[PDB]
Order: C-alpha cells, then sequence, then structure tokens
C-alpha cells in the first residue's frame, strides 16, 4: 500500500503473450511484500483480471 | 578492440534541498545511450539504492 517499488520483467516475450506474466508479477509482488521466497523449481504463467480470475494463454508447448 | 572507459558521477544539485524534503533522488545520464542502456542504468540505480539500504541504513545519499 505504502512503498515505492521497482519491478523488472525481462524482455523477450512476444507482444501477444506478454500479459501471460500476470500471475508471475502478482506472486513476485506478494513474495516481496511477505519476503517468503517462492518455492524452488517452480514456474507459472497466465493472465490476471483485476479480480483473481485467470485466463488462458497461448504457446503452451514452448 | 577493447578499451577502458572511466564512468564518472557527480551531485548536480545541493544535497540538502530540505532537511524534511522527501523528494526522491533523481537521476540524469549522459553518454548518448540507447533505451536498453537507460533501463540498465535505472536497474543499477535501484539496486545500488537497495544495497546501501541493506548495508548503510543511515546514509540517505542516494
Amino acid at each position: 500500500v505504502t512503498s515505492h517499488i521497482h519491478l523488472h520483467v525481462p524482455e523477450g516475450a512476444t507482444p501477444k503473450d506478454g500479459p501471460s506474466a500476470g500471475c508471475t508479477i502478482v506472486t513476485a509482488l506478494l513474495s516481496l511484500a511477505m519476503g517468503r521466497p517462492v518455492r524452488q523449481n517452480l514456474a507459472m504463467t497466465g493472465e490476471v483480471s483485476l479480480t483473481g480470475k485467470i485466463l488462458p494463454v497461448g504457446g503452451i508447448k514452448e | 578492440g577493447g578499451s577502458t572507459l572511466f564512468v564518472e558521477t557527480s551531485l548536480r544539485r545541493p544535497q540538502d534541498k530540505d532537511a524534511k524534503g522527501d523528494k526522491d533522488g533523481s537521476l540524469e545520464v549522459t553518454g548518448q545511450l540507447g533505451e536498453v542502456m537507460k533501463e540498465s542504468a535505472r536497474i543499477a540505480y535501484t539496486f545500488a539504492r537497495a544495497f546501501l539500504m541493506q548495508h548503510a541504513p543511515a546514509n540517505d545519499y542516494l
């Protein structure tokens, strides 16, 4: 709520699938807020909808 | 070939604008840099701020 934050998402995502980083960004922010490092060897992808609902994404195989 | 460049820094405005002043430390960059360079410089800036914080909390220079 009350902290200036800098978040960096590395370049490389194609423009269409870029929003797929929504859940990643959210979990990164929560980890920073609580300082609890995310579980190891974990990855996530998907879109967020301002409410918690998550949407499909493309390029699943890659 | 490879060369060595002396990266230089300076404090281009008075430190104590206000003892109570909360204005965030601005940044200005020279070197006719590209956009990726600007983002890299910003990232380095933020990390240096955070490291000073984690090491020298009293020093608010940055």
